């Protein structure tokens, strides 16, 4: 139902708002492994 | 009181037997040095 | 230079991502009514 | 027969007590 | 690296800890649990 | 020593750290909020509602008496509210 | 019992005098290090 | 050559077997006294009526009794907190009946326990060590006091204090319950969180410390000869306990300073059962564990009970129950 | 055939005799009043 | 026959089957590309 | 060592100590039957529980008439 | 040089957490032990299987909050979620009870691999078994107390709640039910738990008070270096205090600290026994002696007849409460009391 | 047979007091 | 200090099985007179 | 129990008759 969404929209706006920030320097990790 | 008459032996023999058992090895263990 | 995801990384966030959230729960319940 | 059971276990107990503490082996250094 | 001090994260994260726990003893005393 | 991770104390004090937890950090505790102030907390698990242990003019508890009819019996339950 | 209550205040009596005259007979010194 | 300053000389000796000690000129008789009198009250002395309605509780063996339910019976609730010498009976018959020993066991026993502590102080001055060992010690001895002395100040009566016997310590505990629900008292709880974490400290440490010994012996002969005592080195390998604690939690939850990982063991049990005693010190003055009884009502006010209701119907039976012949009036007010 | 070359020397020091009968009598002291029941 | 409590019985079955298989699977990757050097 | 009738008879059955098959061998067969049996104890067990009922398994007193 | 051999490699690298081939059984189940019982306590009530709120939803605090049994119409049922009973549905399971189950199993598995992650770690460390030996203490309370216990009642409902006071009501439902107070297997608990925290004071308390001088501070803490070869403090000083103060003391550190692991240990393993009893209520409830004297003779009394009437209260006034699925109704008349209370 | 209760005692120590003096005696002979 | 004269005693096999036998024979002659 | 008693005492020396010749000290010629 409609509440499921709104409990949820946060979770991924704050996912959303780190996978950004942090994407950068997690791009450069992966590529060090080999 | 009306006690278990064979509460004496039980009690007899849980003291006697492995105190015994301790005993004679402690006191051969003394007889080796 | 540290890598940023790690088991750690996944032991500490498997633990207060819930957390922060059941504090928010809990904290909504104290202004419920009967 | 249960109380001089009783008493008399608690009678050895303290007679222990006394081998323990006055002729036990002496603890002797290095 | 090291910029906000440690002793100012070891304040705001204790006040924040009293006003949870703050607010966790007041609903002892209103709406549910209460008695009332 | 150590085994490579970064530092805690090095990760708390950093302002990557807060940039991203600043919103992480709310966002959760606003979705864990707003699991319990929409009621869908009450739904998702069962949990009876203040008005809803009992009906009007009841005070037996509607307790659970059989195994395999159990999920049966809680809805017959439910439905003595509705 | 007359003589028992006597008998008892001279006991305990006698014991406590030994206690604080003893504490009193320069006990700081009786140690094995600084004796004053 | 003086006769006094040669009698200080053996009382402070380091040279006697057992310390005595100047606490120890003091506990030495009293606990011989209260030694004594226990022994002989708990094999032959005659029923007590403790609760002071003439209905007499036989705690000794000669009497029927047997070691799990026999007892030294606290003293009658008619005498409260009187002071009850034998030289204050009209006779050892009176002074038995109304419960006699138990007063001159417990003042015998809580003096003689107070100088055990003031004589551990002071034979760690003689042999030039550091004092604290008798802090530790001051939280069974608190515990002591709360039972035995503390708790029947506050309700008025030594009859109410701890009986000397097993079944009658349960007694005791059972009642407190009813009449202070303990249990949701937090000071009990840091007592059990004392005593559970100082049990769990107690194996940790004997099996950390047993699982690093280091190969001294061989298979044929206990491990425990690998020490000797005296000997300078340590006897096991700290750095490999706490290399595989340090893993089985990680690394900054375990100590590698021994001094500080014994102070955390000296700490933990002390704090919890001075928290424990300090418990029944102050449910003494009826300042009882939180109650939660219909605590949640629904919407239209019917209770909803929960597990606190539950335990407050066991506290009910526990109540209702106890000294079933004692009480003409509603309330249990002490 | 030659004697057996496994058997070994048994021992009990002081303090585990000590050790091991206060056990057994407080052991005792406890159960005796559940077998006189 | 196959009676609803057997079918949930494959149910557990299978959902056991797949988290462990999940689960092992991940490890087998992670172990193969993050491997010590020695 | 003494040496007697029915020693010698039972000999090699007895002679093999230490002796291994290359590296797995039949590990993954063993997995294959532990698997089995699990499953099989999980049936036996859940049936017992009637967490698992079968048509036709009355798992009670009265399956003896 | 396959992938068993590689996978092994990174099961055992050296982390800030270690994981092991015991991880994979650990980790799993104790954070779903542990998660189910945060969300129970936290969203969950009992009242269809116990009449009973018990979450923070509901209106209780940390005392009184729990994850309680199923009804005991349930038997012993697994109840698994896909079972015959939920089939399936998330939220009926978790009103049947169903999170009970979850915790106790999932915990068991935990427990199990935190015990083999003991053994893991510490064969990888190089050192001998002895922790993990002790932990078996906790796991024969665990299992015998929420498994064994509840498998020879009627049903899980029995079993301990997982709850502050919800474990309360355990305890005084054993001293009513099975007088557990009088079972010499709880006493020899009793003594290994109590001997525990003695000796785990009296040890700490003695290395602090017998140190080495061996820096110059106030503080004696930083006197310490975990490579020393020299022990920190005076054993022959210490045995000397002990020897005079009490009589005897331990002279060998290595006995000391196996009796230390020994005494606590055997302690939980006895009183788990005593509760594989009272599974059977194979109880120390009475002493035959004593009620043939007290029936015959009404001015007998002692504090263990004293105890039963207490007992024999908390059962009356309990039990319809607390065991609601067998309607117990006991008139006003019925109920034992004594005079005015 | 309405027997003698504590003969089962007074037998059983009977036998086992100087049987086991004896046992102590003779294993501490071979230890030496 | 040790008292020197202190001495070593013996009990062999063959009087163990003498004496084991003298203690079994009287207790199989008087035990039936200590159940009468 | 006291056919009991008397069946294993007479036991025992059954068992002493068989250390006493299978288990005795060897004689030997010094
Ligand atoms: C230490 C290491 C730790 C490692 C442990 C790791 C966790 C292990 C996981 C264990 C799971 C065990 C749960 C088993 C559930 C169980 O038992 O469930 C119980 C069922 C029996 O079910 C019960 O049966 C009862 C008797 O019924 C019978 O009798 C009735 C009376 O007439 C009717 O006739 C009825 O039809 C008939 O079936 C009632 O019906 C109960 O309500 C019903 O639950 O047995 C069965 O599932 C199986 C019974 C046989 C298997 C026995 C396995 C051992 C487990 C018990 C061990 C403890 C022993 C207890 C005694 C103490
Ligand atoms: C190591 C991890 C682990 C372990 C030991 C357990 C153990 C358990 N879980 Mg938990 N669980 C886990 C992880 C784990 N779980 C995870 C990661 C989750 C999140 C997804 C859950 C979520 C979960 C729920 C939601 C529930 C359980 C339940 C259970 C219990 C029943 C399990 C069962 O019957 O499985 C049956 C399955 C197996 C034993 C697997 C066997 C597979 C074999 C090896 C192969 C057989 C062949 C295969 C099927 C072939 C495929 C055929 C196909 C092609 C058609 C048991 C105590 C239940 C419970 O607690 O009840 C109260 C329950 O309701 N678990
Ligand atoms: C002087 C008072 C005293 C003392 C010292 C004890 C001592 C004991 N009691 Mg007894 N008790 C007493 C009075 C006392 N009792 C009285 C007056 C009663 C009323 C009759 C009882 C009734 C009673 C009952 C009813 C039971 C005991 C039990 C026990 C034992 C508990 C063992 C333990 O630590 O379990 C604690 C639990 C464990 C050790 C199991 C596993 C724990 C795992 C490892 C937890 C891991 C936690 C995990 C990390 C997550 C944590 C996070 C979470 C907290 C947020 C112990 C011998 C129990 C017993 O005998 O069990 C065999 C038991 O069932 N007692
Ligand atoms: C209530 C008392 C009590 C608690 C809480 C406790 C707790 C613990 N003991 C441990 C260890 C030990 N305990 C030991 C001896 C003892 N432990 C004792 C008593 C206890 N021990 C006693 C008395 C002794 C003396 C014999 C030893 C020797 C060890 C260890 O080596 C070990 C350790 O590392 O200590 C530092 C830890 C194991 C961690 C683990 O398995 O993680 C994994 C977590 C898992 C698998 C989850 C289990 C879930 C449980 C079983 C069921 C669900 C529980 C709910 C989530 C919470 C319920 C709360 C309500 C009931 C109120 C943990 C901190
Ligand atoms: C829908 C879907 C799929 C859902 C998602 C679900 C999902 C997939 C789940 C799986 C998640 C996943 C794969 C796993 C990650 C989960 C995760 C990280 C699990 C968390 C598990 C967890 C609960 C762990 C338990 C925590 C635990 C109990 C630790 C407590 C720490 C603690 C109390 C330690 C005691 C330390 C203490 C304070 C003192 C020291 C003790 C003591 C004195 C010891 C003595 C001593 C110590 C020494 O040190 C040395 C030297 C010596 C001499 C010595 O005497
Ligand atoms: C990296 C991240 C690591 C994550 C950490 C996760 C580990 C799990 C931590 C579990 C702690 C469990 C405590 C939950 C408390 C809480 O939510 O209460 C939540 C409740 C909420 O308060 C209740 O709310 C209700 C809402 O309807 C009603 O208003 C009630 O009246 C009100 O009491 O608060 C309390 O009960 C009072 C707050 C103070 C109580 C603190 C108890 C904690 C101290 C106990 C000792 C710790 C126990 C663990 C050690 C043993
Ligand atoms: C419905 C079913 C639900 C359950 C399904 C089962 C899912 C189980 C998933 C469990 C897997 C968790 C492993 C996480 C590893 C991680 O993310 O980082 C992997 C590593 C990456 O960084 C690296 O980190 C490394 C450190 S370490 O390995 O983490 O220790 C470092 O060595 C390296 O240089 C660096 O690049
Ligand atoms: C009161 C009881 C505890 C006594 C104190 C403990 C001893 C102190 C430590 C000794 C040396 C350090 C002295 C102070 C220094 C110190 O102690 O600092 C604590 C430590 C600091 O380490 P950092 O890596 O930040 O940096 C290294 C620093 O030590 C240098 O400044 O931080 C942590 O440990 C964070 C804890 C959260 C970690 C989350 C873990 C994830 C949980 C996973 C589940 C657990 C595993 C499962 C088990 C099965
Ligand atoms: C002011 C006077 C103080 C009063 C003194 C009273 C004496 C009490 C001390 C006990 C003497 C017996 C010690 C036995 C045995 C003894 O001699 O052992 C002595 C033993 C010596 O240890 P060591 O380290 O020397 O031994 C190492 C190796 O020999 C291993 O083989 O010390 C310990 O093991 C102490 C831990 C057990 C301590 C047990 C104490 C429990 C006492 C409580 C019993 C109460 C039951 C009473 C019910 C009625
Ligand atoms: C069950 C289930 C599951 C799982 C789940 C999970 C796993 C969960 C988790 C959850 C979580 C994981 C939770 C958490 C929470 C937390 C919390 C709730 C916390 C709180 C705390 C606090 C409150 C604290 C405070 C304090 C105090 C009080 C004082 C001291 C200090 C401090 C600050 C600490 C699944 C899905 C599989 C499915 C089936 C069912
Ligand atoms: C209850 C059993 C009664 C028998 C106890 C008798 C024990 C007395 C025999 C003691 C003999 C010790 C001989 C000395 C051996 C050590 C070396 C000299
Ligand atoms: C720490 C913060 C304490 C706040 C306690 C609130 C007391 C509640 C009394 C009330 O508001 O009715
Ligand atoms: C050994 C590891 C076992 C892992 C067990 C994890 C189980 C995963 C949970 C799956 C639950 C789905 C059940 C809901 C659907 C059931 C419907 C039905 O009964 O027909
Ligand atoms: O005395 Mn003993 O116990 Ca304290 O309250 Mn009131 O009083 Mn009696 O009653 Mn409840
Ligand atoms: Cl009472
Ligand atoms: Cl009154
Ligand atoms: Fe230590």
């Amino acid at each position: 139902d409609w509440r499921v969404l709104v409990v949820l929209l946060p979770v991924l706006l704050a996912a959303g708002w780190a996978v950004r920030n942090i994407l950068p320097y997690a791009v450069k990790q992966v590529q060090k492994l080999l | 009181m009306e006690v278990n008459q064979l509460g004496l032996i039980a009690t007899a023999l849980f003291v006697l037997v492995p105190s015994v058992f301790l005993i004679i090895l402690y006191v051969q263990t003394e007889s080796q040095q | 230079s540290y890598p940023i995801f790690t088991v750690r990384w996944v032991a500490v966030h498997t633990l207060a991502v819930p957390t922060i959230f059941f504090l928010g729960a809990i904290a909504a319940m104290q202004f419920i009514q009967r | 027969m249960e109380t001089i059971t009783y008493v008399f276990i608690f009678a050895c107990i303290i007679a222990l007590f006394f081998f323990a503490i006055f002729f036990r082996e002496p603890p002797r250094i290095t | 690296g090291g910029r906000i001090p440690l002793w100012i994260v070891a304040t705001v994260a204790g006040m924040g800890v009293i006003v949870i726990v703050g607010l966790f003893f007041y609903g002892a005393y209103a709406g549910l649990g209460s008695s009332l | 020593g150590t085994t490579g991770e970064r530092p805690f104390s090095d990760i708390i004090t950093s302002v990557r750290y807060w940039v991203i937890h600043s919103i992480t950090i709310p966002a959760l505790f606003i979705a864990g909020w707003l699991f319990v102030s929409t009621g869908l907390a009450y739904d998702v698990f069962g949990t009876p509602r203040p008005d809803s242990y009992y009906a009007q003019e009841q005070r037996s508890i509607p307790l659970v008496t059989d195994r395999f009819e159990a999920k049966q019996q809680v809805e017959t339950f439910l439905e003595q509210l509705k | 019992m007359e003589t028992l209550k006597i008998t008892v205040y001279i006991v305990v009596t006698f014991f406590v005098l030994l206690f604080v005259f003893g504490f009193l007979s320069g006990d700081p010194a009786r140690n094995p290090k600084r004796k004053d | 050559a003086n006769l006094w300053e040669r009698f200080c000389n053996w009382v402070t000796s380091t040279d006697n077997r057992l310390y005595v000690g100047w606490f120890g000129v003091i506990m030495i008789p009293t606990l011989l006294a209260a030694t004594i009198c226990f022994v002989i009250a708990f094999i032959a002395a005659p029923p007590v009526d403790i609760d002071g309605i003439r209905e007499p509780v036989s705690g000794s063996l000669l009497y029927g009794n047997n070691i799990i339910t026999g007892a030294v019976v606290p003293s009658s609730n008619a005498i409260g907190l009187h002071f009850y010498p034998i030289w204050e009976a009209a006779s050892l018959d009176e002074w038995l009946y109304n419960g006699g020993p138990y007063q001159l066991i417990i003042f015998h026993f809580l003096l003689g326990a107070s100088c055990y502590m003031g004589r551990q102080w002071e034979l760690s001055y003689r042999l030039g060590m550091r004092p604290w060992i008798c802090v530790a010690y001051s939280a069974p001895l608190a515990s002591a006091f709360a039972v035995f002395l503390i708790y029947p100040i506050g309700q008025g009566s030594f009859s109410d204090g701890m009986p000397l016997g097993i079944s009658g310590t349960f007694n005791f505990m059972i009642v407190f319950q009813a009449e202070h629900n303990i249990l949701m008292h937090p000071f009990h709880q840091l007592g059990v969180a004392g005593v559970f974490g100082g049990a769990l400290f107690c194996a940790m440490h004997g099996s950390l410390v047993t699982s690093s010994l280091i190969r001294e012996t061989t298979e044929t002969e206990s491990a425990n000869y690998g020490y000797k005592f005296g000997q300078e080195e340590e006897t096991y390998n700290i750095v490999a306990a706490h290399g595989y604690f340090g893993r089985l939690i990680f690394q900054y939850a375990s100590f590698n300073n021994s001094r500080s990982l014994h102070f955390f063991l000296a700490a933990w049990p002390v704090v919890g059962v001075w928290f424990t005693a300090l418990g029944i010190s102050t449910m003494a003055f009826n300042l009882n564990g939180f109650n939660f009884n219909h605590s949640v009502i629904d919407a239209k006010g019917n209770v909803i009970n929960t597990w606190a209701d539950i335990i407050n119907r066991a506290n009910l039976g526990m109540e209702v129950m106890h000294e079933r012949n004692a009480h003409n009036f509603p309330l249990d007010l002490a | 055939m030659e004697p057996n070359p496994n058997r070994q020397p048994v021992e009990l020091n002081r303090t585990s005799l000590y050790l091991g009968l206060l056990l057994i009598l407080v052991l005792a002291l406890l159960f005796s009043s559940y077998f006189f029941n | 026959t196959i009676t609803p409590s057997l079918k949930g019985f494959f149910i557990g079955l299978l959902s056991g089957a797949v988290v462990l298989g999940l689960t092992f699977a991940v490890l087998i990757a992670i172990s193969q590309i993050d491997k010590v050097q020695r | 060592a003494r040496r007697t009738w029915l020693g010698d008879i039972l000999r090699p059955l007895n002679s093999e100590y230490g002796k291994v098959a290359p590296g797995w061998g039949t590990t993954p067969l063993m997995a294959v039957f532990m698997g089995l049996f699990l499953v099989f104890l999980l049936i036996i067990l859940e049936i017992y529980n009637s967490t698992l009922i079968l048509d036709g398994v009355n798992v009670s007193w009265k399956a003896l008439g | 040089r396959g992938w068993f051999d590689i996978l092994d490699d990174w099961l055992k690298r050296d982390r800030f957490v270690f994981v092991g081939w015991s991880g994979i059984l650990l980790f799993p189940c104790a954070y779903l032990a542990l998660g189910g019982w945060l969300t129970g306590t936290t969203f969950v009530t009992s009242w269809y299987t116990h009449g009973l709120a018990s979450s923070y939803l509901e209106g209780c605090n940390f005392l009184t909050v729990a994850v309680s049994t199923p009804a005991n119409s349930m038997g012993h049922s697994l109840l698994l979620l896909w079972g015959p009973e939920a089939q399936g549905d998330f939220t009926r399971w978790c009103q049947l009870g169903g999170l009970w189950t979850f915790i106790a199993l999932h915990g068991a598995f935990g427990l199990i691999g935190f015990m083999l992650r003991q053994f893991e770690i510490a064969r990888l460390v190089g050192v001998r078994p002895y922790n993990a030996i002790a932990f078996s203490a906790p796991i024969a309370v665990f299992v015998s107390v929420f498994l064994i216990y509840p498998l020879g009642q009627s049903s899980w409902f029995f079993a301990p709640s997982f709850g502050v006071a919800a474990i309360f009501r355990f305890l005084l439902f054993f001293q009513g039910f099975h007088n557990w107070t009088l079972n010499p297997f709880h006493m020899m608990g009793v003594a290994g738990v109590l001997g525990g925290a003695l000796l785990c004071a009296i040890h700490g308390a003695t290395v602090e008070n017998t140190l080495f001088q061996d820096g110059e501070g106030a503080s004696t803490f930083r006197a310490f270096n975990p490579t020393q070869a020299e022990e920190t403090y005076s054993m022959v000083t210490a045995n000397r205090f002990w020897s005079q103060i009490f009589g005897i003391a331990f002279s060998n550190k290595r006995w000391l600290h196996f009796f230390m692991l020994f005494v606590p240990v055997t302690g939980l393993w006895m009183s788990a026994i005593g509760v594989v009893g009272l599974a059977l209520n194979l109880r120390s409830y009475d002493f035959i002696s004593q009620e043939i004297r007290a029936a015959e003779d009404p001015e007998f009394e002692t504090f263990y007849t004293k105890n039963l009437l207490l007992n024999e209260g908390i059962r009356a006034w309990m039990a319809p409460q607390d065991q609601p699925h067998e309607n117990f109704v006991f008139p006003e008349e019925v109920l034992p009391r004594g005079n005015a209370l």
